[PDB]
């Protein structure tokens, strides 16, 4: 199976392995699985990432400027900011996306997209 | 920085672009563990 | 009529009347304003 | 269709000139002379330009640029000039076509035919860039050295490829502007045999289309002889 | 005896267009593929992209009105007949 | 004289398809390039006025 | 005689459609490929896409008319007739 | 007489919808590369993918359509015949 | 006789039939490489691309059924007969 | 004057196994393409790629299928001999 | 009247081995591309890239094979004659 | 009997010149698909990436007129006549 | 009777060396863009992609080969004559 | 006699090189895309990258030489006359 560690620039957010994990890369929409030959990219700057836990259901994530990164061992998925889908406030990430800024309004963006709006 | 050479993958949209995206990102990185341990240092 | 003939040559002068124009009157012209 | 016949056909120094195709170049060249006169006297550096100084001055940027990115201006002055003489030439001849110059006998006849559609023009464009840049490699690498590095090109061991593409720069460069020009000439004939009331529609189609690809056809005419002087002087 | 000359010209030059046809639009294709490729990755690279554009059609079209004009040949000056 | 009237009918076609669809955008080059020039030189000259 | 000219002249143009709908189809087929690819890409290009599309498909449309008209040459005004 | 034409008409709409066919199924496989492509890398580009893609594929079904008309004239309505 | 009609039919349908399975088994093929591409490169896709590409197949699909309408129109009607 | 037509008959079951081993061997390369280069990507998901690829193939040795089942028509039970 | 059809089955079998030789070379050429880029940049799957790739090829080099049959029947027992 | 001769030697030359067409006008599409995509990643690149193009070109035309060099001797010259 | 059978022989012969070529230039040129690419991607690679490489034009040359054998046979020992 | 038998040489001569030219045209420019891509991409590598370009050249290069050589053999020594 694969070792899915997310990993924010302040901490280790979540190491927990996973049977498959999906992600809107700079070049589109990729899911990976065992097996995968080593890669590395950039996610758009509202991707989110679901990762298929084998027990527990599934976890969705909201990250900002995150960096995914493929390795036979691993899956990492580098991030500046991250949130799980149970701590999104809908109302804030609305807000948040009006604003002109384009940091601040693809990262309101990208909670809704974990947070399934 | 110095380019380190030590004796002895795939990338999307390709490695220059994402290469230039990045190193900003390790300059902050690097900066932010600089202030974490002149926090601690502080401290 | 693939064949060439005489206008050939016909052509060529008055081309080459034009490349001396352009060459002078257009390209010192232009260069000027440039 | 009665593909031929060049009309106003002369003979003069013991040799045969097509007289509607020295017409037509003459057309094209007094027209350019006009732009260029007209730009000649109202020529301004610090007033606002005019419209013919717009072209011109688009039209010379352009080659310069290319001249620039593909071998310097220091090493080929000489070459703007005939790039930019060509690309007006070529184009005012396939544009003076879309003017109503036509009529019925009970054939079709063209008092303007595009002069690129006579083999005699286009080729004697294509062999005076082919004498011109062959001459411009000569003096840039000498008599003896410029026919070596010619048939050397870029790799020896592929000499006679050269020797072809070299004979192909020409013969291509006149027979691309031919076969471009010439099937125009025939279109134009062919949709005549349609009835008035029909005939305007693939015809308008036609020559709408065929303003956008003489355009092409002289800037690429001039590119590739751009390309050709770079290519051959170094 | 000129019939089956005629015959076999316009075959050939059939053959001639269909050939230059088939080449000129799928080089076409393929040169104008690059094209809008290029200048949906850089917008703003439209301008720098139609000089080696209009060298690769440059190219195509040749390949096309050669034929075309010796399908003239063929059919209006038949070598033969 | 069918032949001339159809093609003028199509050369009518082909004048109005370039006036009101190439002319415009020829035209607004045109007017940026040598109106943006003369107000080049309209600034120059209030520069070395200043 | 002249069927066998006739013949040879639908052959002919058999042959200049055929070639002039290959060259067309597969030319619009990949130029469209990449305009799809791009919007894909880049959606706010999409207008800024449609230049060198129309361009491309403007010059293997081109072909494909002229093609259209040599057939007609050949079916119904055959040149050695 | 009329057997030789007909022969080579048959041959001639035989050729045209051979290249229409072969043009169609190419272009129409190409344009839908690209579609099948873009709605994979993201879901939300579908909506605007099918607009260059009807286009495309109005492109491609054009000539076929065109080379599905002119074999009707050959065979049904054999010129010259 | 019509035998030279009929040899002349079967040559025909012969051709469309060659053209067709070269489109259809080309542009299918290329749909194919296009749905496995993206669901290699998203597996959970699978379902999801299956409704672009059904669409290019059937429009690769129909220009074979069309030629298939048309060959057997031609060997076991030929028009012209 | 069925020598004639068995003649034409070969010739059209010749054009049809031509047309139809072009397009399977192209459109089977195309697909192959995807599915090799699928796996060297997505080793994991090798065997989510053999239904797309199944499917695509089963398209394409159709395509083929059919072509040689004519082929048989054409040559053995040639129509209107 | 055996000469005929000698003619046209050698025609006809000469189109199945065109056929098939450039289905088979392009197709195996679209997979070895394949399985060469996955090994470029996956130097230790080539092992398992070769369960596809032989699979692939083995679509392909049947046909062919198919085709190298019919075309001995054509040539060498020629159903017409 | 020349007339049979110069029918099939034009055939001969109008087959020369359609696949000198088809693979010169494809083989330089693709050869400008390269040049216009790497100068559109790599302005810069321009005159580094003309070097290797016009090997390729020189080559690809070099395919083209010497195929049209043996259109002449089949159509002017006519071995055999 | 044998100058037909001969005509026919030798253009089956011409098809099948045409095919064959095709077949052997176009899976050559993507089995070396295969190679080439891998190389300037992995300059180490170069020893270990000659091996698919050589496998890939093994199952590509092998099939020119096989036309060429064919064709001897038609042109120097023309079956059925 | 000997004049059908030249007719069908200079038919099958024509072949020939109509499939050498379509596939070395086509192949070169495959090969020559590569290794403009290459040079693109790795601007140092140009040195590398000729000498897997030359082999892909000489392979496909090789091929239209020896179709070259057989249209001779069939042209001004036809076998069979
Ligand atoms: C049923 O619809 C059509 C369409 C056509 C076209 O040829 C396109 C066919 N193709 C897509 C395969 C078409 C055309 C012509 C062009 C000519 C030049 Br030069 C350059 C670009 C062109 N682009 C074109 O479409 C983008 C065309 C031709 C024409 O002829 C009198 N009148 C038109 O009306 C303005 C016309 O536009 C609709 C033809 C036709 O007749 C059988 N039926
Ligand atoms: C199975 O059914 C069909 C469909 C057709 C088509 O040609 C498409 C075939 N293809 C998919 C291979 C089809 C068509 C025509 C188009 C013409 C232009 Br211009 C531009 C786009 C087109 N797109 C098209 O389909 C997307 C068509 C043709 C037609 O002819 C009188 N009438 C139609 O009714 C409006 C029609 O639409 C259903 C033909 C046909 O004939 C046997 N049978
Ligand atoms: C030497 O072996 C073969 C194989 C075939 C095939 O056509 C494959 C051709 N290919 C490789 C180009 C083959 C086939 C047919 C299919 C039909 C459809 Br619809 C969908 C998928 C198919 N997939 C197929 O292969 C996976 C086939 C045909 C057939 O005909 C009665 N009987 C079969 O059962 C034994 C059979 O194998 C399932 C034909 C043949 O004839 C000489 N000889
Ligand atoms: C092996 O069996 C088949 C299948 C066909 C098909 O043509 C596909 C062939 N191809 C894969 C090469 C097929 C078909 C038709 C379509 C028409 C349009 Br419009 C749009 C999409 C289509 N998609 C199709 O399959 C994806 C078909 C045709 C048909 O006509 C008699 N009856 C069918 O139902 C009984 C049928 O199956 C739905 C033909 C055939 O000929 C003997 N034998
Ligand atoms: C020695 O060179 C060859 C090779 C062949 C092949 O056809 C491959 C041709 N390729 C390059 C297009 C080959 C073949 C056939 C296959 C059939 C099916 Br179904 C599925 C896969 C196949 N894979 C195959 O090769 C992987 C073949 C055929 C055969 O027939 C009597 N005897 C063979 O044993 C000696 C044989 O080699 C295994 C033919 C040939 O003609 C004289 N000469
Ligand atoms: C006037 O220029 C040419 C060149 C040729 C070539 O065939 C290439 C044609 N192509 C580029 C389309 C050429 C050739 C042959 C090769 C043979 C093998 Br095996 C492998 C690679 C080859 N690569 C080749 O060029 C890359 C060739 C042929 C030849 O004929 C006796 N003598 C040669 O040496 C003196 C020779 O090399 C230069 C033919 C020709 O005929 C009119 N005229
Ligand atoms: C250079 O001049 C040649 C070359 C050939 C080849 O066919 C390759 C042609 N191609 C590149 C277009 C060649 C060959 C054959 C192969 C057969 C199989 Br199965 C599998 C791979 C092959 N790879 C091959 O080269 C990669 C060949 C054939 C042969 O037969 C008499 N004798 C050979 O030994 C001397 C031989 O090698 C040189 C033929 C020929 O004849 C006119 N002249």
């Amino acid at each position: 199976d694969l070792n899915v560690e997310i990993v924010a620039v302040e901490r280790e957010l979540w190491s927990g392995p996973a049977t498959f994990v999906f992600t809107r890369t700079t070049a589109g929409e990729i899911g990976i699985l065992p097996r995968h030959i080593p890669l590395v990219a950039q996610l758009v700057d509202d991707a989110m990432v679901r990762v298929e836990r084998e027990g527990e259901d599934d976890l969705r994530i909201a990250v900002d400027g995150g960096f995914l990164s493929v390795t036979e061992e691993t899956v990492r998925i580098l991030v500046e900011n991250a949130q799980f889908e149970s701590e999104i406030d809908a109302d804030a990430a609305k807000e948040d996306a009006a604003s002109d800024d384009e940091r601040t309004a693809a990262w309101g963006r990208a909670r809704l997209r974990a947070l399934g709006q | 920085m110095e380019v380190e050479y030590v004796g002895e993958y795939s990338f999307e949209p390709d490695p220059e672009t994402l290469f230039d995206a990045l190193l900003p990102r390790y300059i902050a990185t690097r900066v932010y563990a600089a202030l974490l341990e002149a926090a601690a240092s502080e401290s | 009529f693939l064949i060439p003939n005489g206008t050939f040559f016909a052509v060529l002068i008055i081309f080459l009347i034009v490349l001396g124009v352009i060459s002078k009157w257009v390209v010192p012209p232009i260069s000027k304003v440039l | 269709i009665h593909v031929g016949h060049h009309t106003l056909v002369f003979e003069l120094f013991g040799m045969t000139f097509n007289g509607d195709t020295i017409l037509a170049t003459a057309v094209t060249a007094v027209i350019v002379i006009a732009l260029a006169f007209y730009l000649r006297a109202k020529v301004t550096s610090t007033g606002v330009p005019s419209g013919v100084q717009l072209f011109w001055e688009a039209l010379t940027i352009q080659m310069r640029q290319q001249i620039e990115g593909s071998i310097g201006m220091k090493i080929a002055p000489f070459v703007l000039p005939l790039s930019v003489t060509i690309f007006v030439f070529i184009l005012i001849s396939n544009w003076l076509a879309v003017l109503p110059l036509q009529y019925g006998g009970g054939a079709a006849a063209e008092l303007y035919k595009a002069p690129a559609s006579d083999i005699n023009f286009v080729l004697a464009l294509a062999l005076f860039v082919f004498v011109c840049y062959h001459a411009a490699g000569i003096w840039r690498r000498g008599i003896v050295g410029h026919p070596i590095k010619v048939v050397k090109g870029h790799v020896a061991f592929l000499a006679p490829i050269n020797i072809v593409e070299e004979l192909a720069k020409p013969i291509s460069l006149a027979l691309r502007l031919f076969g471009n020009i010439f099937a125009g000439g025939i279109l134009v004939a062919l949709i005549a045999m349609f009835p008035w009331y029909i005939q305007w529609f693939p015809n308008a189609v036609w020559k709408t289309f065929d303003l956008f690809v003489g355009l092409i056809q002289a800037f690429i005419f001039s590119l590739l002889t751009i390309l050709y002087f770079s290519q051959s002087m170094e | 005896p000129n019939a089956i000359i005629t015959a076999g010209a316009l075959i050939g030059g059939g053959l001639i267009m269909g050939g230059g046809a088939i080449g000129a639009g799928i080089g076409d294709g393929i040169a104008g593929n690059a094209l809008i490729s290029g200048i949906a990755r850089q917008p703003e690279a439209q301008g720098r992209l139609f000089t080696p554009f209009f060298i690769t059609v440059g190219l195509v079209e040749a390949a096309y009105f050669i034929n075309l004009a010796f399908m003239a040949l063929f059919v209006f000056a038949t070598p033969g007949l | 004289m069918s032949i001339f009237i159809g093609q003028l009918i199509g050369f009518a076609v082909i004048a109005f398809i370039i006036v009101k669809w190439v002319v415009p955008p020829v035209r607004t080059l045109m007017r940026n390039q040598q109106e943006a020039v003369r107000a080049a030189l309209a600034e120059s000259a209030e520069a070395a006025k200043k």
